[PDB]
């Protein structure tokens, strides 16, 4: 029931996990020279990058639907991981996710969090559309289930989290690295992911490897006075490497 | 809170739902309030410190309350942090009070000289705050509030050299016999 | 005295919570920096001498400020001084011991005779330092007979001579000085160390007969502690003392007054 | 006899051991 | 006469050296645990901070006294070195100046290129004055000897270059690790310079620990018409570490 | 440490000119007597000791005057005196040291008391000299509770008492005294080593109790540095000092006057 | 040139035909102009010395300017010269300035006794002069003069002894704190 | 001890070495 991850100076405790998940069975490390493309030599920040960054928290209520978040696009403002992120052409890193919620013993609700490798969103609109660059990269601020009215519409993904945002079934959500909160259970989920792509490197402003989906499968209910309660993300990088320096690109 | 038991303590809050700053305090073992403290005492006695300073919590609220806490160093030459965002970026210990009610976190000794004045000018070894991560919970007919102890104490690390009288102390006067 | 060297630390992901604790139990959290952080390999070197008792401790700080106002007219009918020994009435001495509840230790005594002329000259002056042990009869007058120092031990100093300074063994009855007594009399009064710690006196007379020079000497004691050992350490004295052998801090019409500073605000550092 | 030091000599010069230097730790 | 030092993606090459000079035959390395003070983890980002940066170019005309720069400072500004500069409390260089100057041999001209250690400046007034911070923090620019009327001037440095801005002859500036361009015979020069320091890692807002000071002890003087030519700037850190990692200073 | 010997030299005729090189490199030249002249064997026997910073740097020299006036009027209100020690305030020492960026040693500080007589008589005169460090409370009377020397290190002298003479190990918290500082305040204030170097205060007091003789008390203190290390030499202060921790030279209404002698013709030595 | 850069540097005439004399100064190393220098602010702190001075001059005309100079030393015992030919019946170096810039003499220790004094009377250790040996040539085009930088150091011969305050710096007044 | 100089009797009387009179060269 007792984790307590060290990465930098960064130090996470839960006395109520449900043992961490490893992605697809493999531990990030470093790239090797017998998969590498590029020829120079990587830089590794180590423990300057290679710490837990604490994103912005998000309300749980009994309305709410559900909230997704894309990496490395969340850590984009980051301190070092952020800076090297746009001073370098590529990139590459792995992740522990620690998705953290408490309530009490009298609250019950559930939670999936599901960590998705090229999740390609869809488009809200028919016809000849596409998912605008700026609404797949929202920040740490990630985005929320929202049913009501934005703008340029034929630029917005889809709202339908049932379809996991991309016409498939939630329900099906669970073949991808994923775990459970469940009130009565945890208070955490823990996953630890290595960089999963087609390419050794990648340019990490154009491309986002993982996307980060928390759905309440089993609404927040209660009888206590404190009815909401938040959901906060904290994401370390590991092994990050980054190539191909020049000017920061803004 | 000056001079009863409660200046010992912080009162954690149910009703705060965002990522507030609870309370913070200077890491130099003998500025204020650490100064009174048994270390902080005896470093008074002493010109130069060096070490690592282990900095321990013990949550006093019910059973069934629940809390996740931000507990962040913030290494010096830079303002104390006002936003957990600008905290968290330091070292930090992010905090389940779930069954046990401790948790001990330590503030490494980083420092360009290997030794500190035990009393600082225009110094500082950094900060230490403290951030709602989550939320205080409780069921329906618990305590709105809880509190929150404190405690300091130094490591292996730890050493002070160059005996001084202390400034933590006066005599203003005879001493009657 | 060595401090431990500081280890490297990696980053760990496990089951064992070492930042973990219940501080209910009455013992001290043992989270080491490689416990929270990954650590860098530094080779610490610092020894903790200067921290020991008999350094802290072994140090000379004034006890007493003996004053003795040379009066010409009652010469032999005056002139002397005695002063109940004890370490309770200098603060910045008094603080350090009271840091132990037990102490044992033998003592240097240094003093610093000031001879202040308030004539035009002042001649030759020689003082006599004589311990008197409870029980052993204490000097009544500049030419009592107790001052021949049969078998007291007397040291004299005059004007032009070195600080005097001589050593005492342990001197109680039991095996430790109190430095804090929850007892009584045998009657049921003293409250406190005024029963344990009877070290008898310490009188002067000046020597010199009988003259024509107006003068005050004041001889400062100063007491340093030698080969010192100490038990059940205590909390520091937060505020000033009042009196000798006695916890009281109440001062008439004076808040309590600690050495906590406040601030407005526990947000602001 | 010699000690070290954080070398130099010492001996006792009296018959009473209250009378000794500082301890050695 | 031929040199040719490659740092991290970059090389320079100089076919007109007076060969390198190693400041007190000491080769920058990175701190040993054995002098170490700070306990965490050194962030160490080679390549992408070890290398050379160039700043900006002075016009060295008939008429000028001289110039200076303070290290750190002069790369508060250059990638990679800059953004770890301000996220660390504590940091830790060695650096690679090279100065270019090239001419014709219808040229004549003699510059001193000195590093000087702690070279605390004297201010130009008298009285009760001190230099202010932002005077001997000018960043790349530097500061140029011009000998009239600046501001807050209790607030300036002497422009006694003569002086060695700091009450000692120039003359004797030779007792510090320092070089000769002298237009007949060579074109640049170059210092390789370690950490020097009475701590292992210092504040590099703080505390600049080297002054790279140039001054021309004979004038530029030729029949050409390209009669004022530029003095070029470009140094590599070395070995750089940071430690103590949080926000950036600002 | 000996000097090497002058060899015998011949007449060369060659395709190496010792003689010719690149002062541009910043090196310094290699040429020895017997590769310019035909030189004669001569057998040197000079040593270098006298030379070595141990010698250059261990002799006694003066770096504060601390002069005491004592006021009768009110006795234990004044009568004492604070410095914070440096070594920046007497030039020949300063100079010597600023030849280095960075100093290490251990110091012999020597007291050379005198006392003025301003009355008939001096009667009976001692002084405390107490060493404050940063931190510990500064007296601020000559009766002040801080006097008791608990536990700062005190020295006694009284008149007719040889020069008082005691040593301090090297004192910085880094490894190396800052002889030179281009760095501020956390506050970017202060430039220079005043930031570095707070070693504490020398604080002073008569001891002797209230007497009639007025005397002005001048104790002028004498440093020597031992066990000396020192790095990065540079070149000597060419002008007079106007401040402590400031290179500042320039004085009101006056030129800038360095050593330098001029002459009308550079072609007449 | 006496409060500036131009104290430091000789300038050579394309104009002058002749074997005239550039600059002359006394080998005496703590006499004035070296007196200033490193060499001689630190014997200033001494009182005796011995030993052989280098001393080392760089050209810094152009790379078309040409030049050979005569450089010589004059024991004591006699008046500085006045000639080219006097001045060559001592110690010297003929100076041809091509692809080297720089050249170092040294002048021998040639004295009666074994150590000088630093402060001379009327003492001398002896000259060093500068002569045309040819002439400063240059093409057309190219500045008509150019200047010469004097260096001086000791030899492994070098030694001091005696150590005393130096007269090469003053306090006439307190220094503020 | 006994030390050669430029044979004469030495040793260190204090505990301290900053107590210690001028270093060997
Ligand atoms: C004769 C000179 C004075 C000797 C003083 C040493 C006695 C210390 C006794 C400690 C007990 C106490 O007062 O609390
Ligand atoms: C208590 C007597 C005085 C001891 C003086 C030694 C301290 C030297 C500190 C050197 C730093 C400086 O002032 O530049």
């Amino acid at each position: 029931r007792i984790i307590q991850i060290t990465r930098g100076d960064s130090t996470i405790t839960s006395q109520d996990v449900a043992n961490a998940i490893v992605a697809y069975g493999v531990w990030p490390h470093y790239l090797s020279s017998k998969d590498a493309s590029a020829i120079d030599k990587p830089s590794q920040p180590d423990t300057s990058s290679n710490r837990f960054y604490t994103l912005r928290s998000v309300t749980w209520s009994s309305s709410s639907k559900g909230w997704w978040w894309k990496l490395p696009d969340a850590l984009k403002d980051m301190g070092i991981f952020g800076e090297n992120m746009f001073y370098h052409y590529l990139g590459r890193s792995g992740y522990t996710i620690h998705v953290q919620c408490n309530a009490s013993k009298f609250h019950q609700g559930t939670l999936i969090v599901a960590l998705i490798p090229e999740h390609q969103i869809a488009s809200a609109l028919h016809g000849n559309v596409n998912v605008g660059y700026n609404y797949t990269h929202p920040g740490e601020t990630g985005r929320e289930v929202k049913a009501e009215t934005r703008l340029n519409p034929d630029l917005q993904p889809t709202e339908e989290y049932w379809l996991n945002f991309d016409g498939t079934l939630l329900g099906n959500i669970t073949i991808f690295p994923h775990q459970f909160i469940n009130l009565r259970s945890n208070n955490s989920a823990t996953i630890i992911a290595p960089y999963v792509n087609a390419v050794p490197m990648d340019s990490m402003r154009s491309h986002n490897n993982w996307s980060l989906v928390i759905i309440p499968i089993c609404p927040l209910e209660t009888s206590s006075a404190i009815n909401t309660i938040p959901i906060t993300i904290s994401i370390s990088p590991m092994c990050a490497e980054f190539s191909g320096a020049r000017a920061k690109r803004q | 809170y000056i001079n009863s038991e409660n200046m010992y303590s912080v009162v954690l809050q149910s009703s705060i739902n965002a990522p507030d700053k609870i309370f913070s305090i200077r890491t130099d073992v003998a500025s204020q309030p650490l100064a009174t403290t048994l270390i902080g005492e005896i470093s008074s006695y002493f010109t130069h410190w060096t070490g690592s300073l282990r900095f321990s919590f013990m949550f006093c609220g019910t059973a069934n309350t629940t809390v996740k806490l931000l507990l962040a160093y913030t290494p010096p030459g830079i303002a104390e942090p006002t936003t957990r965002k600008d905290a968290m970026l330091g070292t930090h210990v992010i905090w389940d009070v779930g069954l046990q009610s401790t948790i001990s976190m330590v503030v490494p000794w980083i420092s360009a000289s290997h030794y500190r004045n035990t009393s600082p000018g225009r110094s500082t070894s950094g900060y230490i705050t403290c951030w709602y991560q989550t939320r205080l919970v409780i069921p329906p007919q618990t305590p709105p509030t809880a509190r929150l102890l404190c405690f300091v104490s130094g490591c292996k690390d730890f050493c002070l050299r160059m005996a001084r009288d202390t400034n933590l102390h006066l005599q203003s006067g005879a001493i009657a016999q | 005295l060595v401090v431990p060297n500081i280890n490297s630390s990696n980053p760990t992901t496990s089951n064992s919570a070492p930042a973990l604790d219940a501080a209910e139990t009455g013992h001290t959290s043992s989270v080491q920096p490689e416990d929270v952080i990954e650590t860098r390999y530094v080779q610490t070197s610092q020894t903790r001498d200067e921290m020991s008792l008999e350094s802290f401790l072994g140090r000379s700080g004034c006890i007493h400020e003996s004053k003795l106002e040379v009066t010409l007219a009652n010469y032999n009918k005056e002139n002397f001084t005695v002063w109940a020994i004890n370490l309770q009435e200098m603060a910045q001495i008094r603080r350090k011991f009271e840091l132990f509840t037990y102490t044992r230790f033998d003592s240097e005594i240094t003093l610093v005779p000031c001879i202040s002329a308030l004539s035009q000259d002042i001649g030759h002056i020689t003082m006599q330092y004589m311990y008197v042990p409870p029980g052993a009869p204490v000097p009544n007058s500049r030419d009592d007979y107790a001052w021949q120092s049969g078998t007291n031990a007397s040291v004299f100093w005059q004007h032009g001579q070195a600080y005097p300074r001589f050593s005492l063994p342990f001197l109680s009855v039991a095996s430790a000085y109190y430095m804090f007594y929850d007892g009584y009399d045998e009657q049921d009064q003293n409250y406190g160390t005024a029963n344990t710690n009877n070290m008898g006196s310490l009188c002067s007379r000046i020597v010199t007969e009988k003259h024509i020079h107006k003068v005050h000497i004041m001889t400062r004691i100063y007491h340093k502690a030698k080969h010192v050992k100490a038990w059940c350490p205590r909390p520091p004295r937060a505020l000033e003392y009042t009196r000798a052998h006695r916890t009281n801090f109440k001062i008439e019409d004076r808040s309590i007054q600690t050495a906590i500073v406040t601030r407005p605000i526990i947000t602001t550092a | 006899a010699q000690v070290s030091r954080q070398n130099y000599f010492n001996i006792n010069y009296f018959k009473d051991a209250a009378s000794n230097g500082a301890s050695k730790l």
